[PDB]
RNA sequence: UUGGCGGAAAGGCCUUGGGUGCUUGCUGGCGAAUUGCAAUGUCAUUUUGCGUGGGGAUAAAUCAUUUGUAUACGACUUAGA
RNA sequence: GCCCUGAAAAUGGAUGGCGCUCAAGCGUGUUACCUAUACUCUACCGUCAGGGUUGAUAUGAUGCCCUGACGAGUAGGCAGGCGUGGAGGUCAGUGACGAAGCCUAGACCGUAAGGUCGGGUCGAACGGCCUCUAGUGCAGAUCUUGGUGGUAGUAGCAAAUA
RNA sequence: GGAAUACUGCCAGCUGGGACUGAGGACUGCGACGUAAGUCAAGGAUGCUGGCAUAAUGGUUAUAUGCCGCCCGUCUUGAAA
RNA sequence: GAAAUUGUUGAAAGGGAAGGGCAUUUGAUCAGACAUGG
């Protein structure tokens, strides 16, 4: 023989893992985040897009809008910490906003009818909101960006 | 924060301007010094004729030409400054040294280009008053600098457009500092000035 | 097809080269410890190579495995070939480099039976 | 918007060093605008990137970039320690690097 | 396109007149998604070859030979349609 | 006290260099910051120590397993291993359908000595494991023998009339 | 005369940002919160999501860049000499 | 049919030696993957 059989070989029997403990908790969105407010995304497809935070779905992320009309934006998911949420505000009492979670993102190209139908539910009211103060949805169509001598750890947003 | 620095050489002490420049270049900034002429030394002239001097005798004994060059003009007495607080035999010291020109007067492009200064190398804000000090480009000429004279001549008629150029300007910022009255009180205005503008 | 093991680390991948093996041909680049008197590898000064220590040694747990996570077996033949018929999540199968091409289709046929795994098919093979 | 930039002007210095042994493991950035360690808290954990070009294209493209992030303030002005999923060349010793703004904790 | 000005490396600058694209100075009508919660999404200007269509121009230097104001050898200075 | 005089050497030169004058110099004080193979916590290698466990209970009892601490090293001592020629025993071991040998900025294992594989070349033998044995491991000895370089197309190939 | 504040010190007071690590692999221990069944951050990481295919990633190798590195062997208090 | 040393081909580097160490850029090369309904 070529090599020697060895003497013990172990056992091919793969073990379990000891009672792990560790137990998800939820999680607290910072303070700036309250629905309604305007945020910057930082990050991604949209980048640079003002939008507006509507719900926390409840694998973390933000629902946002933008809205669609307004600047292109779809309701969509959103990380928290790839987004600036601004001072800026608007109402969203009058957006119900109920129907959206997890399974209503859920990956069960073509573009859903609900979906596009959706969208014009929730936009109507936002634009409606939107629209009393003056200016705020030229602003919100524009794109955010960094100018000669800003400086992120000072400006207020 | 800029492409290229055009930096007035005017006012500036040698050592603490080239310190301050050779740290430029090893970050990245092209930097082009100017009127290297008019740069000054603390140390009254003697002294610092004395001192170049001192330099001036230094060379390979068997053969002069290969020993220390002592480049006169008060350009290369900078670029000598600089090029010993940077660690130039080396490629990162050769790419750093690749970011910097430095001129006696002000020539071309620059010459429509602000030129800026260094406070901290700056004479009148550093140099104690009463202590002696010394002009470069007359300390270049008593040791073999041939232009002196030249750069005088053109400096002045250089000085002469930049003149002309310069009232021009400032009769045109009058029509709109003149042209802004109407303005100055609109809505717009006491609406910008609310915002901080 | 292999059991669990952690990531293996592997602490020091490089060769250890004998010094001034890269100096003369006449001296080979198998390690052999310095012992001159005013030696700088010996008496380890800032700059010089390292030298192969204990404390480089890697972990027992994943210590003798290969990428794939079996210790590999050298085998001649069917026979030994058999031996790790149990422990096919564990060793890896070598051909010996001396086993005839003809050989080596009968070895690599009883391997995929058993499901042994092969480290050196693609052996003396035709095409 | 002939500006679109989302992120911050910087600088690659140096390794970690002393005065005679380098650390390419850790490298050294200057960021556009921060002067005080207590400017440079808010950049801490966010991501750098430098991005260069190539002759190769890879995913169809020339460009390509070498992620990292900022770990903590160097010195007294500002400086900042950062680490990259690779090392930064140090051919780079005063190349531009940039710094974003995510994760946010704004 | 009408006038000028610039030789320190001017190689850029002022100026006349219209033409043309845009114009967020202001008021409307559309579009954006599905790039799926970040990763890869602005293309910069160097060179060098080739592919076209227009304009354009139609040489020298070296070896060899020759001189001796030159020359160790190369080199240098001559001359040859 | 600081400063000046007293203060003269042979290649051109040294607060390390640049350079520095309310210093980037001298005296003193207060904060902040940079950085060692050291200190703190953690993973892994090893060494030492203490301890648990073959009660029927498949493959390591010189074994599995738990815990703590420790790691500089010439001359030098001991230990555990790597490789070589030949010997007894055993894999009813590899092999002309290709042994041994050689080449290979190809691959894998070992901290290492080393081992294993692919491809190329080759052509008659050779290997693993347990033991036995020694004419058993080279970079040096103005070492031995042989072979080969730079020097170098170089010194030179000019006495004796042509 | 009534205070405040600085300085110093204690809290088994609350809390934001950043960093490196995730060894172990059924249960067994000491606890905590609960009226409770139960739950927990209590003898070492889990959950959710996404990305990679003539690709992500890693190994080697050549080169470049930053810092660093004198010729071994030897006698010697002392060798790059 | 080894090495020293050599010709040719091919890739590469080279401002007063070359070679080495840690690290990464770029280039070349090599990998481990293996199984899920048609």
């Amino acid at each position: 023989s070529a090599q020697k059989a060895p003497k013990w070989y172990p056992s091919e029997d793969v073990a379990a893992l000891k009672k792990t403990r560790k137990a998800a908790r939820p999680q607290k969105l910072r303070a700036s985040l309250v629905p309604g407010t305007v945020l910057i995304l930082l990050a991604g497809r949209f980048r640079g897009k003002r939008v507006v935070y509507l719900k926390h779905l409840e694998d973390n992320t933000l629902l946002i809008s933008g809205p669609f009309k307004v600047n292109g934006v779809p309701l969509r998911r959103v990380n928290a910490r790839y987004v600036i949420a601004t001072s800026t505000k608007v109402s969203v009492e009058g957006v119900n906003v109920e129907k959206f979670n997890v399974e209503y993102f859920a990956k069960e190209k073509e573009i859903k009818a609900e979906r596009v139908e959706d969208q014009k539910v929730v936009d109507k009211a936002l634009i409606a909101e939107i629209k009393k103060t003056p200016l705020l949805k030229q602003y919100l169509s524009a794109s955010f960006s960094l100018k000669n001598g800003d400086k992120p750890h000072m400006l207020k947003f | 924060v800029e492409p290229v620095v055009v930096i007035d050489g005017k006012g500036h002490l040698v050592g603490r301007l080239a310190s301050v420049v050779a740290k430029q270049l090893l970050n990245g900034q092209k930097i082009v010094v100017v009127r290297a002429e008019e740069l000054n030394i603390s140390g009254e002239f003697f002294r610092n004729k004395l001192k170049y001097h001192d330099f001036l005798r230094k060379a390979t004994a068997f053969n002069k030409t290969r020993g220390p060059f002592h480049f006169r003009a008060p350009s290369r007495i900078f670029y000598k400054a600089l090029r010993g607080m940077v660690s130039h035999k080396t490629a990162r010291g050769k790419a750093a040294l690749e970011r910097l020109k430095v001129f006696e007067g002000i020539p071309p492009p620059y010459d429509k280009k602000k030129r800026v200064v260094v406070p901290q190398a700056l004479r009148v804000l550093r140099l104690k008053p009463g202590r002696k000090y010394t002009t470069l480009g007359k300390l270049s000429t008593s040791v073999g600098w041939k232009y002196e004279d030249v750069v005088a001549k053109l400096e002045a008629k250089r000085k002469v457009s930049s003149a002309e150029y310069y009232a021009k300007k400032r009769a045109f910022t009058k029509k709109v500092a003149s042209a802004n009255a109407t303005a100055a009180e609109s809505d717009v205005a006491k609406q910008l000035a609310a915002l901080g503008y | 097809a292999s059991l669990p093991h952690p990531k293996i680390v592997k602490k020091h991948t490089k060769k250890f080269k004998r010094h001034h093996s890269d100096r003369y041909h006449r001296v080979a680049e198998n390690w052999r410890k310095q012992k001159g008197i005013d030696s700088v590898v010996r008496r380890r000064f800032r700059g010089n190579i390292s030298q192969p220590k204990i404390g480089y040694g890697s972990n027992k747990k994943t210590k003798f495995l290969s990428p794939s996570g079996h210790k590999t077996f050298l085998v001649a033949n069917v026979k030994d070939l058999e031996t790790l018929t149990m422990h096919t999540k564990t060793y890896a199968a070598e051909i010996a480099h001396n086993i005839s091409a003809k050989n080596r289709v009968v070895i690599l046929a009883r391997a995929k039976a058993l499901g042994i795994k092969v480290t050196n098919p693609k052996g003396r093979l035709a095409l | 918007a002939e500006s679109h930039r989302l992120y911050v002007k910087g600088k690659h210095l140096s390794y970690q060093r002393s005065k005679r042994v380098n650390n390419p493991n850790v490298s050294l950035i200057k960021i556009e605008g921060v002067a005080t360690p207590q400017d440079a808290q808010f950049y801490l954990g966010k991501r750098i990137a430098y991005v260069y070009r190539a002759s190769k294209e890879v995913r169809g493209s020339k460009i390509r970039v070498m992620w990292g992030k900022v770990t903590r303030t160097h010195g007294n002005s500002g400086v900042v320690r950062a680490t990259f999923r690779n090392n930064l060349p140090a051919k780079t010793f005063g190349a531009s690097v940039r710094i974003f703004l995510y994760p946010s904790n704004i």
